[PDB]
């Protein structure tokens, strides 16, 4: 996590913050996983392309 | 456990002709936030041998705790500031924030013993006006900014054939040779002696000085934008009775944290050798 | 020292350590460094205005 | 995402804050990467895991 | 809402553009040909070639980089002069890198050469260098593109000159058919408010032989 690229660490702290927020929002002030969670899915494989790519 | 502060970027100029529309373009913003997580320390216990030893030795410790305080204080902040020199600007507000300033010189150190003592000071002068150049290429004003150099810096500065003549103008600017380096540049000099060795830091994992850290050794930043301290603990002192250890102990715990804003108006230079 | 589990006050968490601590925030937004134009006495100034 | 256990999701939740913050503290407010650095990539395992338990 | 700083970063950036803009005309003129029916009354352009060592650490090479941009900068001024311009309405214009290179000068920022330059050393301040005064502007174009139109798109030999010594009167004209304003206005229909800025004018070099370009070729 830090021989990675400035662009690299970046977009990799974007997706943890945005990931951090969202399902946060999800658990608490309950939000019906049935309609958020598919919508948080497809927000994961940015997620784990950004660690990926981090932890090289 | 957090101080935040905001950031932001700029716009961009374009250009339409004639009946060309005008396309939008966003603007980008982010925030900063510094966390204090660490609380210094000292105790000092005396196992009830005060009642045989008439000395209290209590008021040159706390001088002495102050002192050490004071050092310790001085030192995060100058590392703080050395050790920004390698932060990089996020590209989404990159044409605002620029990144550190890090300007190299060559010293030979103790190496040089004749005329070649001279050829240090014009590397340091150089070097420092390099810095500058870069800080008012980042439009940084320069009212506020402020020069700090470690004693043997100081020193090599001292023999400069060019910044300590009257010839070249020191009718208000370095006007003697005793040790009085006050202005170069054009900016206020302050002999520091209390730059990091390679050593670590108390206040952190993150703060231990690294090889090429310790070269470091000359800092230009502004007082007012460079560097913010958060303060969760106030240096405080205490003296309290330990029943069960039979003894008496001293304690002197202050806690906070020091982060950059705009680390981009901060000049850092290493000098590597020869 | 001789408490490794504690009750840490704005620290979530099954087992604390996650930081959901307030920030202090004192309206303060840092953008950049402006410039001024200098080139208004380093040009001659003509101005078509409203006429072609 | 949502067919996910409870202690899964909360295991996320936790991994994604934890890592959010720290990494954000690392990018803002400057902490010198090559001592910083090698603490975060201690913390990428958990949420590797965590990401792999919720993806399936 | 932070709509004052984006007003003021507008503003700046305007800014920018019109010394970028003024800057790019200058620097594309210094080959200005001279139409051939024109030639006994109008010169050509005026491009000064110099080599500095950016890279050197010896006292020498400093001394040999601020002789060479003095030097280069007094060809200029001598060349002028053989065109018979006034030099009393002159100003030069030199990067921050030239006027840091410059400030090594070992007859220039003395007193051992007459008043003038004092503390320019010390204070990283020049005031004038042949005879004219000296400005630092930090708005030099790089080898990018120029909003005004594609044809102030500097190249790469263009972002090489750093240093321009013109005349305020007889050099540059710049028309000007709308001033720099702004307004925000409410978008009913698109749900949003939007903030505008905008400015229309045209910089234009009369004159192209009455300035002198000097190109630092690196070494």
């Amino acid at each position: 996590v830090a021989k990675a690229t400035a662009a690299q660490r970046q977009e990799f702290l974007r997706q943890l913050n945005i990931l951090a927020k969202d399902m946060y929002q999800a658990l608490t002030q309950p939000q019906d996983l049935a309609y958020r969670g598919p919508e948080i899915d497809a927000k994961i494989a940015a997620l784990e392309a950004a660690t990926a790519a981090v932890k090289a | 456990n957090t101080y935040r502060i905001d950031r932001l970027n700029t716009s961009s100029v374009k250009g339409r002709t004639s009946g060309v529309a005008l396309e939008p373009t966003p603007v980008r913003n982010d925030k900063m936030l510094i966390v204090v997580d660490t609380v210094l320390y000292i105790r000092n216990p005396i196992d009830y041998q005060d009642d045989w030893t008439a000395p209290d030795f209590l008021t040159e410790m706390g001088q002495n705790n102050g002192s050490e305080f004071a050092e310790v204080f001085d030192q995060a902040h100058l590392i703080q500031l050395i050790k920004g020199r390698s932060w990089v600007a996020p590209a989404h507000l990159k044409p605002a924030f620029s990144d550190g300033i890090e300007i190299e010189a060559t010293i030979d150190s103790d190496v040089t013993t004749q005329a070649g003592m001279e050829a240090n000071a014009i590397a340091i002068n150089q070097a420092h006006k390099a810095g500058i150049d870069e800080l008012i290429k980042r439009k940084v004003p320069l009212n506020d900014m402020i020069t700090l150099v470690s004693t043997e810096i100081y020193s090599l500065l001292l023999e400069h054939p060019k910044l300590f003549n009257k010839d070249w103008g020191d009718a208000n600017a370095n006007g003697y040779k005793e040790r009085r380096a006050v202005l170069m540049n054009g900016i206020p000099v302050v002999e520091c002696t209390e730059f990091p060795d390679a050593g670590t830091h108390p206040l952190g994992s993150a703060y231990t000085v690294t090889a090429d850290d310790a070269k470091c050794r000359m800092v230009t930043f502004s007082k007012s934008r460079t560097l913010v301290t958060v303060e969760a603990k106030p240096f405080t002192s205490r003296i309290w009775d330990d029943e069960q250890n039979f003894a008496n102990v001293l304690d002197c715990y202050a806690m906070y944290q020091v982060g950059e804003r705009r680390p981009d108006t901060a000049a850092v230079v290493k000098f590597n050798e020869a | 020292d001789y408490a490794g589990n504690l009750t840490r006050p704005h620290w979530g968490g099954a087992a604390s350590d996650v930081d959901i601590h307030l920030e202090v925030y004192q309206n303060e937004v840092d953008t950049r460094f402006q410039y001024q134009a200098m080139f208004l006495g380093l040009s001659s100034q003509r101005s078509v205005a409203d006429r072609s």
